[PDB]
């Protein structure tokens, strides 16, 4: 049941400072030692930091080299990074990552979290738009900046059939989507159809009536 | 049925180095604990926390077996709360440590005429090691208030050494091999489980 | 420090093949070596421990090789549900480095494009804005012709593309396209046109409407 | 970083690389005394060039230490070894007249023959030869001749090499901050440092005079006793109140007088005790002796040998087969190596050698625990007193019966007792007036209190002075008496026998009482007894890393050395001279010669 969960993660100016914060649960989180690695958008993985149980060794990389702080809150069950100095390719999802036991701290594997985005750009907030499209039928979300959106069909209950495309970017600075849904053609339409936008970084929740 | 290979850890060629000792994780397996009582000779087998009759009638999720070679005298130091070159810059284990360790007499294919010098170990660090710390730095010593421009002189020393293992040597002096086995068990299902 | 290099950077294997992959070492790092799987949108799992050992809930076509320096990962009988990105990491020294990856991409019989085409909805009008949506449907190739005729005219530098991920049940792909312009514009023209040409139609599809209808 | 942080780092380093090539040279050593071939000579030579090599280029570096800055008391006496110069100092031209000198003086001392006269096809050696001729002839002429011949030949050839020797090493020693030789060898024991266990190198001659100003009526009335048995062999040649002539000695220097036993026997119808026919008899060999030897020296308490030691040591001569070196000997290779190299035999004096050794293995293995540069006796005369003391307890009668060795029934007397007491004496209280006159008089030539023009003079005014014996002829300038030694043609100490000898007799006498023991001292076993050997382990341990005061103290109690346990154990000989001598006259007079 050992879960890990990552937040803190969102937009900021270049410039400033941002903390990200691992939580974890389901095992003695006070002698153990944590990692943390991010991924680029469209990139491989990349190491960014380790820490041993206590709090005595700490090792980094080089290109994170003194602007990067990471900390333990043994009692807490949380693993905490501060990020300073951010430049322009900073931009990535970070997961934490459980280690070996003491100060065995090259060790790593069969436990990560979901991850937590961060970006670093000088744009602002924009709220999407969505829009009807009625074989198939589906929603076209459009002008929102930061990051990204779910798209559920009718709260989740249709599975089959969904196609969620991924976002583009309009050159005035934004990013569109369009996502479809897929009906029998032998029957035409009798359910009510409701495609539910979520813009966790706006908090912008939509609801949306195809037919 | 998937027997536990601890055939394959203790009954290895060749073992590792103090200051680089070698860990195996063995899981997804059944473990009996009666194969390891063979090779009669055992100069030490010695159990922390569990009882070795206890032994065969538990579960875990994971077991760690670390690896390595050391001088006789120094096997007393592999213990909770030991003091010595090998307990401070080579191989430390921690207080509350719950474990086995088994120590055997290696002479009889660890020691060569002329002398053995695979086997090394750290003779000098800034500081001490926190425990299961493995360190394989080879930077330069600097025991005085010049700098040794990474160049070894007056003050300056290289820090490790090599032992020098021979079959004419005393018991004390002759090589003996180490594993020590690390028993994790986690709030996930447990997976490593006996007969 | 450590690098370490992943190839082949993409491979294509049918339903029914066996697929390897060689990951190498700038040192000697014994048996520590783990190999990750790692769906889109997903954190990486771990499928091979310790330089070839197997875990818990996996199949056993999943089998590693190697030691020493040069690593090699294996699949079985591969199933329509093995499209990912397959890692391999280090863990002998300081800064762990992962290497480059390896996408899979599972080559299946050629199907049929279901083009459906959206016509604006009003409230583009009402913000002044346009949006034709072309919509292509289960066809394996990754990408196919999508191309506008309104008002039996071609355009082009107005328009996005989209492009969907494999699917595990079937391995089929899906495309989608929006066309953007203002009301006043799309006023100015009367005939909206999507023509698609694909491998598997004997000829290209053209789906149409008009201003009026 | 402080100079005592660097200085210990530095003594870890050489420990550890020093324990590694020293027992590569013990190795080699060990192979070439053991086989004999010039490889082996070559890879000795070999590994002792790198152990030397590396002595002097640690000991180049040891200096950048200030000495007055380290407070530890005993990283400071491994820094002290190592500081030490020695002939470094000197120029290279100085360094190799040195070499050559010394050189020159060993081999002409091992290579001096003389010939008979009128006969070149005749010519005899040392050893043999001139040693075996003296210690076994009566005739006056014959005697005489072996005597001034040795210093004729060889004495008269060491005279002018001698000369440079003292004004070389005393500039040396002024080098060194000191004032001649005869500092730098007493130097061994002093001891600074530690406080209210001081010794100063000048309290040496007050402490030797000391103590030998209490062997005199001891030895005066065995120099008696002796002369008036000699007269009976050599009626006309020695005068009732004179001195002993220098070649009537049985040892062609004066150093021993054991081969005088079969003329001064007090009792020659008993016998002594001897158990070859026995040992024989019982189907004794190698391995038998000297697993008693560890049985014995199990029962005081004494760890056994290890499983190494009965498989890698040598205790028989392999034969014509191999060729290796027939003399006792106790090797402590390094890194827990322990062997006997012997030859032994069926015989009482290889079974009393065996405990010898023995004994010296045991000491070598209790100080291994020690860092390399304090691996060694805390002076120079502890470990052949401790080797020597286990040999006193083994050829004990009681002992003997204790083994199956003797007759159950076998009553000792009173009369084969005074037969063993003097069979001691004259090897062990008629060494001793030599030992304090050859230190003193070299003392004194260093120094420069005898002029260069007047030293044989005051070589033979202090014979009839302090050892009582006078030349058969006199000499001139021309001799170097002193040359005819070993010890001093080749450069070494010989105060450690006194030393060792005063040392000896305190040990067994600690010993002895400490094991309860009740009755002459002379006969006196320490087996079955706990105290006895933990109290002599609680010093084996210590070895350098103390001072040889403490280590002293530590057994016997005392702080000093004293020579009362050496009265002690030959009271029942003392008072049967005394009584002997009641028809003679005790003392000499320093004026009679034979020449005269
Ligand atoms: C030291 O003590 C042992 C133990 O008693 C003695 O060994 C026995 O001595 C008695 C004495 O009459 C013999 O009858 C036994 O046969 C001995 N047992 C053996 C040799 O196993 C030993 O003699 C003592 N040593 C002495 C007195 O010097
Ligand atoms: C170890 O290997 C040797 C040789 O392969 C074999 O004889 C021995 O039985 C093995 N030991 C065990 C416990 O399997
Ligand atoms: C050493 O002696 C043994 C005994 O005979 C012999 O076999 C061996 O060849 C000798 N070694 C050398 C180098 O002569
Ligand atoms: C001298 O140094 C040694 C080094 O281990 C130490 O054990 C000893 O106690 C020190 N002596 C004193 C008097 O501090
Ligand atoms: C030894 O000689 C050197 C000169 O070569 C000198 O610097 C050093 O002080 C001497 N050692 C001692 C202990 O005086
Ligand atoms: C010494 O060895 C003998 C036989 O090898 C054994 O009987 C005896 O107990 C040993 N002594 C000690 C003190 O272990
Ligand atoms: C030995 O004992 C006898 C018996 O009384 C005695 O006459 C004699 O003086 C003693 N001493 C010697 C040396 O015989
Ligand atoms: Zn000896």
């Amino acid at each position: 049941q050992v879960q890990l969960v990552e937040s803190g993660g969102g937009v900021v100016q270049p410039g400033r400072s941002l903390r990200l914060s691992c939580a974890a649960s389901g095992f003695t989180f006070s002698n153990y030692g944590m990692h943390w690695v991010r991924q680029a958008p469209g990139k491989g993985l990349e190491w960014v930091a380790v820490i041993s149980h206590d709090a005595s060794n700490k090792y980094y990389a080089d290109s994170v080299k003194g602007r990067f702080t990471i900390s333990r809150d043994n009692s807490k069950n949380t693993q905490y990074l501060q990020m300073n100095s951010l430049r322009a390719e900073d931009t990535a999802v970070y997961y934490c990552a459980k280690g070996g036991g003491y100060s065995y701290v090259v060790d790593m594997g069969p436990y990560w979290g979901q991850g937590t985005l961060v970006t670093v750009s000088s744009a602002s907030t924009k709220g999407p738009s969505v829009f009807p499209l009625a074989a198939a039928l589906g929603c076209l979300v459009k002008d929102y900046f930061p990051e990204p959106v779910t798209v559920s069909w009718n709260s989740g209950a249709l599975t089959s059939g969904v196609h969620t495309f991924p976002a583009v970017l309009q050159s005035s600075g934004l990013y569109s989507l369009s996502s479809v849904v897929t009906v029998p053609s032998s029957s035409l339409g009798t359910q009510t159809y409701i495609c539910n936008v979520n813009h966790k970084p706006s908090n912008t929740k939509v609801d949306k009536r195809v037919e | 049925t998937n027997l536990c290979p601890f055939d394959e850890v203790f009954n290895a060629t060749r073992f590792a180095s103090v200051y680089a000792w070698n860990r195996k994780r063995i899981s997804n397996c059944v473990a009996d604990y009666s194969v390891l009582y063979n090779f009669a000779p055992f100069f030490a087998f010695k159990c922390y926390g569990v009882s070795p009759t206890k032994l065969n009638d538990l579960c875990f999720t994971n077991v760690y077996a670390d690896s390595f070679v050391i001088r006789g005298n120094e096997v007393s130091q592999i213990a909770p709360g030991q003091t010595g070159n090998i307990a401070d810059y080579n191989y430390k284990l921690p207080d509350d440590f719950t474990g086995c360790v088994i120590a055997w007499n290696s002479n009889k294919l660890d020691s060569k005429v002329g002398g053995n010098y695979n086997y090394r170990y750290r003779l000098f660090r800034k500081s001490n090691l926190k425990p299961f710390e493995r360190d394989i730095s080879t930077e330069i010593y600097q025991a005085g208030n010049k700098p040794c421009n990474g160049v070894a002189g007056v003050n300056c020393y290289f820090p490790l050494q090599s032992y020098g293992f021979r079959p004419t040597y005393g018991v004390g002096h002759q090589p003996y091999r180490v594993v020590v086995l690390s028993f994790e068990l986690l709030h996930a299902p447990a997976t490593v489980c006996g007969p | 420090d450590i690098q370490m290099t992943q190839s082949p950077s993409s491979l294509s294997a049918s339903v029914g093949d066996r697929v390897t992959i060689t990951c190498r070492a700038s040192q000697s790092i014994s048996n520590y070596l783990n190999w990750y799987q790692q769906k889109p949108g997903k954190a990486p799992k771990l499928l091979i421990y310790d330089a070839s050992n197997l875990e818990t809930g996996v199949p056993s076509r999943f089998s590693g090789s190697g030691s020493g320096a040069d690593f090699t990962f294996t699949i079985g009988s591969l199933q329509p549900e093995d499209s990912a990105t397959y890692y391999c990491q280090q863990y002998d020294n300081l800064p762990l480095t992962f290497g480059g990856g390896t996408k899979v991409e599972i080559k299946g019989t050629v199907a049929a494009p279901s083009v459906f085409i959206f016509p604006p909805s009003d409230e583009q009008l009402k913000s002044g804005t346009a949006s034709v949506v072309c919509l292509l449907n289960n066809f394996y190739p990754r990408e196919a012709k999508v191309q506008w005729k309104v008002d039996n005219a071609l355009q082009s530098g107005n328009s996005q593309e989209s492009v969907t991920e494999q699917d595990s049940k079937d391995s089929t792909y899906s495309l989608s396209s929006t066309l953007t312009l203002s009301k006043a514009d799309y006023e100015k023209h009367k005939v909206y046109a999507c023509e698609v040409t694909h491998q598997g139609l004997s000829s290209p599809v053209t789906k149409s409407f008009n201003r009026g209808e | 970083s402080t100079i005592e942080e660097q200085a210990k780092t530095f003594l870890d380093k050489f420990n550890h690389e020093a324990e590694d090539l020293f027992y590569q040279s013990s190795l080699a050593s060990w192979n070439y005394n053991t086989n004999i071939t010039e490889e082996n000579v070559q890879n000795m030579n070999n590994a002792g060039d790198k152990w030397s090599a590396f002595l002097k280029e640690q000991s180049t570096l040891a200096q950048m230490y200030p000495l007055q800055e380290i407070q530890n008391l005993t990283v400071k006496l491994q820094l002290q070894a190592l500081q030490q110069n020695g002939s470094s100092v000197l120029s290279e031209d100085k360094s190799k007249r040195l070499n050559t000198i010394l050189n020159t003086m060993s081999t002409i001392y091992s290579t001096g023959k003389v010939c008979n006269p009128d006969n070149p096809q005749e010519c005899l050696l040392l050893e043999p030869g001139l040693n075996e001729i003296m210690a076994n002839s009566l005739d006056y002429n014959e005697r005489l001749w072996a005597w001034e011949s040795w210093r004729s030949e060889v004495g008269k050839q060491l005279r002018p090499l001698y000369e440079e020797y003292v004004v070389l090493k005393n500039e040396m020693a002024r080098a060194n901050h000191y004032e001649d030789y005869g500092d730098y060898w007493r130097g061994d024991y002093e001891v600074n440092g530690v406080d209210g266990y001081d010794y100063s190198r000048g309290q040496l001659i007050e402490d030797v005079e000391h103590t030998f100003e209490e062997i005199k009526p001891l030895y005066e009335h065995l120099h008696a006793y002796v002369r008036a048995k000699l007269m009976n062999a050599y009626p006309s040649y020695i005068s009732p109140i004179g001195c002993l002539p220098a070649h009537l000695l049985g040892d062609m220097w004066g150093r021993f007088w054991t081969n005088l036993y079969s003329l001064t026997v007090p009792f020659g119808q008993k016998p002594n005790i001897d158990v070859t026919d026995a040992m024989v008899d019982q189907a004794w060999d190698a391995q038998r002796i000297f697993k008693e030897a560890e049985k014995f020296f199990v029962s005081v308490g004494l760890p056994n040998m290890t499983q190494g030691f009965w498989e890698n040591s040598m205790l028989t001569d392999p034969g014509n087969v191999q060729k290796a070196v027939c003399h006792p000997t106790a090797w402590d290779l390094g890194k827990g190596d322990f062997r006997i190299l012997m030859c032994t035999k069926v015989t009482m004096d290889d079974f009393l050698t065996a405990h010898h050794e023995m004994g010296h293995i045991q000491y070598d293995m209790a100080y291994a625990a020690q860092p390399f540069l304090l691996r060694n006796g805390a002076n120079e005369g502890f470990h052949e007193a401790v080797g020597e003391i286990m040999s006193l307890s083994a050829a004990t009668p009681k002992h003997l019966k204790s083994i199956g060795l003797l007759s159950p029934d076998f009553q000792e007397d009173n009369e084969t007792e005074i037969n063993f007491l003097l069979k001691q004496a004259l090897t062990i209280v008629g060494t001793l007036p030599f030992t304090y006159m050859l230190e003193k008089w070299r003392w004194m030539v260093f120094k420069g209190e005898i002029p260069k023009d007047q030293w044989m003079k005051k070589w033979w005014e202090m014979k009839r002075e302090i050892v009582g014996v006078v030349e058969p002829v006199p000499h001139d300038e021309t001799y170097c008496d002193p040359a005819s030694l070993f010890h001093v043609s080749n450069d070494y100490s010989f105060i450690r026998y006194y030393t060792r000898t005063l040392y000896q007799f305190q040990f067994q006498e600690a010993l002895c009482q400490a094991a309860k023991h009740e009755g002459p001292l002379h006969k006196c076993d320490i087996s079955n007894s706990t105290e006895a050997g933990q109290k002599l382990f609680n010093m084996l341990r210590l070895g350098k890393s103390e001072p040889w005061t403490l280590a002293l103290e530590n057994v016997v109690g005392a702080k000093n050395m004293n020579v009362r346990p050496l009265l002690n154990y030959f009271e029942p000989l003392f008072t049967w001279l005394k009584d002997q001598n009641k028809n003679s006259f005790v003392g000499w007079s320093t004026d009679w010669s034979p020449y005269a």
